[PDB]
RNA sequence: AGGAGGUAAAAAUGUGAAAA
RNA sequence: CGCGGGGUGGAGCAGCCUGGUAGCUCGUCGGGCUCAUAACCCGAAGGUCGUCGGUUCAAAUCCGGCCCCCGCA
RNA sequence: GCUCAACGGAUAAAAGGUACUCCGGGGAUAACAGGCUGAUACCGCCCAAGAGUUCAUAUCGACGGCGGUGUUUGGCACCUCGAUGUCGGCUCAUCACAUCCUGGGGCUGAAGUAGGUCCCAAGGGUAUGGCUGUUCGCCAUUUAAAGUGGUACGCGAGCUG
RNA sequence: AGCCAGGAUGUUGGCUUAGAAGCAGCCAUCAUUUAAAGAAAGCGUAAUAGCUCACUGGUCGAGUCGGCCUGCGCGGAAGA
RNA sequence: CCAGGGCUACACACGUGCUACAAUGGCGCAUACAAAGAGAAGCGACCUCGCGAGAGCAAGCGGACCUCAUAAAGUGCGUCGUAGUCCGGAUUGGAGUCUGCAACUCGACUCCAUGAAGUCGGAAUCGCUAGUAAUCGUGGAUCAGAAUGCCACGGUGAAUAC
RNA sequence: CGGCCGCAAGGUUAAAACUCAAAUGAAUUGACGGGGGCCCGCACAAGCGGUGGAGCAUGUGGUUUAAUUCGAUGCAACGCGAAGAACCUUACCUGGUCUUGACAUCCACGGAAGUUUUCAGAGAUGAGAAUGUGCCUUCGGGAACCGUGAGACAGGUGCUGC
RNA sequence: CCCGCAGAAGAAGCACCGGCUAACUCCGUGCCAGCAGCCGCGGUAAUACGGAGGGUGCAAGCGUUAAUCGGAAUUACUGGG
C-alpha cells in the first residue's frame, strides 16, 4: 500500500518557484509556506481531511 | 513541531544519516491523545519542488518522501487451545532388547 | 649537430527538470 | 527444581585472579583539508561496572539473594 | 609428616567396552502378561451465569464438586529368571452394552422431509483396496452400518517372520 | 384447598417524541371506591384481546398448615 | 492609528575585532613634537566647585583668525624585581552624570570595592616587499542620546627576495 | 537449437523473441588532463606579525519563542543591508480600534481656520464649555483649511530577481 | 422521363489549428488530469492538456485502425559499398 514512493502520490505539493502549498486531495491552498513547515499542519486535518 | 502544539512527545525511534548529509529512513514515536486518529489520515506521499543547490545549474528538481503512519499498538496471542479438536491418538510402537521382548512405546 | 646516466608513494565520489 | 561465564563509555573486550589507582577500538562534537563528502590529521566529553548488603583507611573487584540470556541433563 | 577419592582408613601405588559371550545364582531385582490401586485416562451425575434473536432446562456450558468401570500411561514388586519364549498379518472365533446400523418410543426452535438429543433393547448383521513392518492413521470407492472394548493389548504344542 | 363470579375509573402510564397496553428493555414502585383487585412471574409474547397466582364472600367445617430433632427405606447404581 | 514588548532572547558552534599573558614593561613626576577635519534649536573660553563623569556664568566664531585641543609613544629620574605580582581585566554590589516623555528588559561614561581566565596557543591557517609590516594617538560622517564598527590623517619604522 | 569436429575446454555454421531512435566514422571550436614547453603573481621558497588557545565586542546558524521580521548565506555571505533597534526606527508579535480609509483627485454639504483647556482613556479616538467670526463677493458662494455621504481608486517593506 | 400545388418549407456534419502540414486567442488545472505518426510539450505567463468563440481542410461523407507499393539508390540488373 505504501509502495508508491516516487512520482506516484503527490499529496501535498510544496513549491519554491512561487512558494505555494497545495493539498490536492481537497485544494486547501496556502501562500504561507514557512509557517506550515512549523505548525500550520493543524489546518490540513481539520479542513481537507474533515471530509476525508 | 506540530506534535508539541498537540502536547505529544515525539520520541525518536530509528534514524540513519546519509554519507554526505540528510537522513534516509526515520521513524519516531508520537505519544498522546488522538495522535493516531488524527494522523491515520496522513499516510500520504508529499511532493517537494525546491531549488536544487547540489545540482550546479541550480534548477528546481522535484523531491519525494513518504509519510507513513501506523498505530504501532500491539496486544497479541495468549491462548487458542479449545476443546473442539485434539483427536488424541495413543498408539504403541515396538522396540528392541536381547531375546524375546516387545519394548513398547505408546 | 651526433647520443647516453640521475627524474613523480596515495587522492575515490557528485541521483534527478530550463535556453528566442 | 543442579554447577558454571557474564552484566564496564551508545556498542565491544582487558582491567578482578594476588583488595586503593578503568586502557583501547568504533561511534559522538568540532576544526582544517576540496566547492561538497569520504578518507586523513588534531583535540576532547562520554563507563563506578544490572541490583541490594556485609567487610575495610577503601569493593565494578572476594562472596551471597533477585532478574535476563547461554552450555549439558 | 606426604597419608587414607568412598573420611572404622580392601597397602598412603589404579580408567573403559563386550549384542560370541561364558560360568555360578535371583522373580530377593527390571521388560510382556496377570495382581492390589485408580494419580491419569474414560464414562456418568450435582450447583449453574453465560452463549444461543427473545427464554440456560432446545442444546453446549465456564466456576467447582460427587462417584463408577478396570480398555491408555503410570505407581508398588505379590506370581514366573532349573523359561509365562515374540508386535502385526492370516484363520477361527466368543462375551459385555456405554448402539454403527435395522426395530420400538419421548422432546424440539420436530411445518413437509431430513436431522439433532435422550430412554429401552444383544436378535442378527457389523466392507474392498492404495501406502506403511503395522495396530493407529490418511486417501479412494462404497454400504443399510463399515460400532466401542474384554477375552496372556483373544488366537504362533494352528501358519507366516 | 377444589368449585361458581369479580380481579377495576384516569393509565391509548413517563418514554431517549410512528413504539413494548401488569409481561426482552430502565423506573415513582399513584391518590382512589371497597364482603373486593400487586400498575406484577409464565403463555401467543414485536403490541394486542384473552387464560392464571396474589386478594374478597357462600359450601365442605376439625384438627389443620409451614418447619425442626431423629430411625428405617427409594432413586442415583452401567462390562465383558 | 497607538501603548508595551522583541529585534540585545541562550544547554552550542563559527566568522570578524579590542586588550594581554609581562619587565624591549607597568606605576609616578616634570616634559618636547602632528596632519586632516567639524561647528549653530552648534563647538565652547576664561573662571568657579569636585575624586570623577559634569553643573553654572558665558566672551569669540555661522569660521586659515574663535572653539573642539592638554597629542599619545618616546626621553631624565625613582619604585616594583620575574610572581598568577604593583602585569591584565570581565564579572558583581552600591552611589552618580549625559540625552531623552522614559535608561526595567536595554545604552555610553564615572567613582568605590571585588578581581578570575590568561604563564606566548594543538591539527591547521591568514596578511605583507614599502615609509610596507608591526605599533600609539587624533578628528569626522552615522546620531535626540551612545561604538573597539567605517572613513581619514599623523608619530615611530625593519628583515628577505640565492 | 541442431549438424559437424575435438580426449576435454571449446571451435565452426548460424537465427529469433524482444528493446531504443539512436549507435558509429573523420574533423572543427572551446573546456579539461597526476600531458609538455614558456611566462606571470607574496603560489611556495627567505623572514616578520597574527587567527584558532583566553576575557569581552558584534553578525549569522542552531535552539528557543507571542515575534525573538525579512534578505545575503563556497571563492565573491557572516563589523553585511543597518552611515548605528529603550518609544520612534520596525517591514514583527499581542491587544485595542478605523475601516473609499494614513498619502491623493472628481460629485455633494456646513463652517474662517486655529486655539486655551476638561472628563473617560495606555493610546488611537468620542463627546464638549468659549474666544475669534478672516482674503472677497458669477453676492442661491471661486479659494489655503477640517470633517462627512458615496461611486471610481489609493496604498502594498505581500510573492515572484527563474 | 414529363406536367400541376406547396411551406425555404422535409434534408450537415467530421477532422485539425507548435514544426513536419494550410489555419488562432482567453480561461480552468499545473510532469497532476492528458496528447502523439515523428521531433517532443504539461514542471503556475500552455499558439500542443480540457472547455468556449473564431479559423483551416474536406464535404454525405470525415477521421481512426489494418494491409500492399512508392518515398527507400535503406537488396542498388537498371541503380550501393
Amino acid at each position: 500500500n505504501k509502495s508508491d514512493i516516487g512520482w506516484g502520490s503527490q499529496i501535498r505539493s510544496y513549491v519554491l518557484d512561487d512558494s505555494r502549498i497545495k493539498d490536492l486531495r481537497t485544494g486547501v491552498e496556502t501562500r504561507n509556506t514557512q509557517a506550515v513547515l512549523d505548525g500550520s499542519l493543524d489546518q490540513f486535518i481539520e479542513a481537507s481531511l474533515k471530509a476525508g | 513541531r506540530w506534535a508539541e502544539s498537540r502536547g505529544f512527545k515525539t520520541e525518536i525511534i530509528e534514524e540513519s544519516e546519509g554519507e554526505v548529509a540528510g537522513i534516509k529512513s526515520v521513524t519516531i514515536k508520537i505519544s498522546g491523545d488522538y495522535a493516531y486518529g488524527w494522523l491515520r489520515t496522513e499516510t500520504g506521499v508529499h511532493r517537494l519542488v525546491r531549488k536544487s543547490p547540489f545540482d550546479s545549474g541550480g534548477r528546481r528538481h522535484t523531491s519525494f518522501s513518504s509519510a507513513f503512519v501506523y498505530p504501532e499498538v500491539d496486544d497479541d496471542i495468549d491462548i487458542e487451545i479449545n476443546p473442539a479438536d485434539l483427536r488424541i491418538d495413543v498408539y504403541r510402537t515396538s522396540g528392541a532388547g536381547g531375546q524375546h521382548v516387545n519394548r513398547t512405546e505408546s
